């Protein structure tokens, strides 16, 4: 195959500002005189969406402010100035040859100024333990950038087996994001055990934030 | 009243395919002129009028001309036009079916196209469609004026230079498609096409071949023929529709153009003056009283 | 110019589906129409293509004999049909038309795309179980539940100007997620707020109480 690689995974961008996308191919997609190179943008919900053909040609009714460069086995599309409407998926393209393969995409989302964590946790319903197993829930909310840790406590030990995570994407409206922890456990774990306490790690702050209870 | 002027038109419609009940409504709003527009089967794009009165009557047909090929410079074969005087009878339904343009390869909406049309498969022109004028007299199909259309020039045409036109007057020769290579001959009259890219004769619905599949899968320039009859472009330009359909070059020779349509007039009726390639757009027909 | 897909499609592992892109506007036996497979956190993945006109057809290796692409000219519809399903073929599964080398061979048009799910594991009602403990923060677990859409709102949507729900996990052939609420602490519980879970699926609506 010809392998597509697109740097970076994720961007972050103030309105405005530059946003630069690169797509490097392992071989020339050059042929005929034409680059078979092509940029796609992709919205939650929606099919693809194409931005810029043969590595240099606007699409119909594409915004100026899209534009694409490069030959050979270098590419870039960039983005200027940036809107609040061109968050989304962007995807490199090739046709050269087959198979017909597609650079591994970039999200491209809003710039804002850090923010720590809120956290919270919450002890297992009644409930839930009468059916059997005990779930603990701890809540990440409202925190920039996206890259955090969780760690939980049994015991005062660190416990990360039997848990799921979930992120939220990009807030519309506060630019930050959540992430949901929830460790699972039978009932005869859960009430052989007396303090839990759940911890995030964020750069915006060196000591983790902590939240905890104890059985009654 | 034998001042009236009834004049057909595409109705707003281009390409391969006829136009609809609505946009013939539209096109002729406010107008001398109603008619009735198939729906489906080979009677699709072609309009239907009712004769108002027993009387002599005008009716011109206009063909139309083939597209471009790979330069804006070149000039495009336009289709031929054909005059005659027909006596008619209240209540006659005339069927009427207005040729449409063949597709131009220049200009190009793609502006990597139209870098080569300001200055390998597809530069070829369509082949545009002729005009047809006929009844129905016992459920056969009878044909009044035929105004063929024009070829479409090739892609690497080099001279505006077209041959004389031709009208045929003989039912007793068949109206068969002209000849398919890598381009679509025109549509006759009366045939069985198989091949996408050749016109389709009237009694098949007269639909415009599709462009060459060579030029297609590969580099994408698509130049299709016109209603109705017009044969698919290649290299080589697309053949006419007429009563016969024009040729088309056997191979994909990219500086031969498709050949115009014969045309047809009925002996029953008198023609006006001979044939002539008048068209350079889309076909038409004008029928008037004639004053003896 | 329009490209139009059959609706979604809920198997179990083994059977095989047949997914329909029916054209328009424009001539289907001119133009290639591809397949591509797009699952969460993953990129695009192309399938193959097939050029209607005369039944010519390119693979990705990947997907040979997984994939059948096959095109209708009497309908002017391109099938693709999948064989031997798993929990890996669940995906959104796209059609496009692509143009030839002077549009740089891409895609122009795409359908809206056919979700598949593919899961061996029979309709389930979700479980709600609440999250109990300046802002206090609240909490709604809907655990439990198959198949996926679940909507979650507070006080029937009047009070959602802070509210946050996390997308769900796959556990065990069922999904779990949670939302959240912030409100003052002079609201609650000096006042009730309650979440409301509808699985449409089951046909379900539950209100649960947040009780300190
Ligand atoms: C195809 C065919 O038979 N055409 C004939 C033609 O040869 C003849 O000259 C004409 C006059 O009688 O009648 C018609
Ligand atoms: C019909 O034709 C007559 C005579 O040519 C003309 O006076 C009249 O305006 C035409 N109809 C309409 C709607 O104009
Ligand atoms: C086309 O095929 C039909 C088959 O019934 C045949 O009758 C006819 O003579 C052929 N030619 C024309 C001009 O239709
Ligand atoms: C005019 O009428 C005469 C007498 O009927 C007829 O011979 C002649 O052909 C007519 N002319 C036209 C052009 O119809």
């Amino acid at each position: 195959d010809i392998v597509l690689t697109q740097s970076p995974a994720s961007l972050a961008v103030s309105l405005g500002q530059r946003a630069t996308i690169s797509c490097r191919a392992s071989e020339s997609v050059d042929n005929y005189g034409i680059s078979f190179m092509n940029w796609f943008q992709q919205k939650p919900g929606q099919p693809p969406k194409l931005l810029i053909y043969a590595a240099s040609n606007q699409g119909s009714g594409v915004p100026a402010r899209f534009s694409g460069s490069g030959s050979g086995t270098d590419f870039s599309l960039n983005i200027h100035p940036m809107e609040e409407d061109d968050t989304a998926m962007y995807f490199c393209q090739q046709s050269k040859e087959v198979p017909w393969t597609f650079g591994g995409g970039t999200k491209l989302e809003i710039k804002r100024a850090d923010a720590a964590p809120t956290v919270s946790i919450f002890p297992p319903s009644s409930e839930q333990l009468t059916s059997g197993g005990a779930s603990v829930v701890c809540f990440l909310n409202n925190f920039y950038p996206k890259d955090i840790n969780v760690k939980w406590k049994i015991d005062g030990s660190e416990r990360q087996n039997g848990v799921l995570n979930s992120w939220t994407d990009q807030d519309s409206k506060d630019s930050t994001y959540s992430m949901s922890s929830t460790l699972t456990l039978t009932k005869d774990e859960y009430e052989r055990h007396n303090s839990y306490t759940c911890e995030a790690t964020h750069k915006t702050s060196t000591s983790p934030i902590v939240k905890s209870f104890n059985r009654n | 009243d034998p001042t009236v002027h009834w004049l057909f038109t595409t109705c707003g419609a281009s390409g391969p395919h006829g136009p609809t009940q609505a946009q013939c409504n539209n096109a002729y709003q406010n107008s001398n002129l109603s008619v009735e527009v198939g729906s489906e089967g080979p009677l699709k794009g072609i309009q239907i009028w009712k004769v108002p009165a027993t009387d002599t009557y005008s009716i011109s047909g206009y063909g139309a001309a083939g597209g471009k090929g790979g330069k804006n410079t070149m000039m495009r074969s336009h289709g031929v036009s054909v005059l005659g005087i027909f006596n008619l009878e209240k209540d006659d339904m005339l069927y009427i079916l207005v040729g449409q343009q063949g597709e131009d390869a220049c200009p190009s909406t793609n502006q990597l196209i139209q870098k080569v049309c300001i200055g390998w498969a597809g530069g070829g022109g369509g082949g545009g469609g002729a005009t047809y004028v006929f009844k129905m007299k016992d459920g056969v199909p009878v044909p009044l004026i035929i105004a063929a259309g024009g070829g479409g020039r090739a892609y690497g045409a080099k001279t505006d230079t077209f041959h004389p036109e031709r009208l045929e007057n003989n039912s007793s020769v068949l109206g068969l498609n002209g000849n398919s290579g890598a381009a679509g001959g025109g549509g006759g009259w009366n045939d069985n096409t198989s091949l996408l890219w050749a016109g389709k004769s009237l009694q098949e619905g007269a639909t415009g071949g599709h462009s060459c599949p060579q030029a297609m899968k590969k580099w994408g320039w698509e130049t299709r023929g016109g209603f109705g009859g017009g044969g698919g472009g290649c290299s080589s330009g697309g053949g006419g529709g007429g009563y016969i359909g024009g040729n088309a070059a056997s191979n994909n020779d990219p500086e031969m153009d498709g050949e115009d349509g014969v045309s047809f007039i009925s002996p029953l009726g008198i023609l006006y003056t001979p044939a002539l390639k008048v068209m350079e757009g889309h076909g038409e027909v004008n029928i008037k009283h004639y004053l003896n | 110019v329009q490209l139009q897909q059959s609706g979604a499609e809920l198997v179990k592992p083994g059977a095989s589906v047949k997914i329909s892109c029916k054209a328009s506007g424009y001539a289907f036996s001119s133009y290639w129409v591809n397949w591509v497979k797009q699952r969460p956190g993953k990129g695009l993945e192309w399938i193959g293509q097939i050029y209607p006109g005369d039944g010519d057809t390119n693979y990705n290796g990947k997907f040979k004999g997984k994939a059948t692409l096959t095109a209708d000219k009497s309908s002017s519809t391109a099938y693709m049909q999948l064989s031997s399903l798993t929990s890996e073929d669940s995906a959104v599964y796209f059609c496009a038309r692509s143009r030839g080398y002077f549009y740089g061979s891409t895609y122009d048009s795409w359908g809206q795309g056919t979700t598949l799910t593919v899961s061996s594991a029979k309709t389930t009602p979700p479980s709600v179980y609440p999250l109990a403990p300046s802002m206090v923060t609240l909490g709604c677990l809907v655990k439990g539940y198959f198949p996926e859409p679940v909507t979650v709102t507070w006080n029937s949507g009047s009070l959602s100007s802070g509210v946050h729900t996390f997308p769900a996990v796959l556990q065990s052939d069922l999904y779990t997620l949670s939302s959240s609420v912030t409100v003052p602490s002079s609201t609650w519980p000096s006042e009730t707020v309650t979440c409301n879970v509808a699985h449409p699926a089951s046909s379900t609506k539950v209100d649960k109480k947040i009780v300190p």
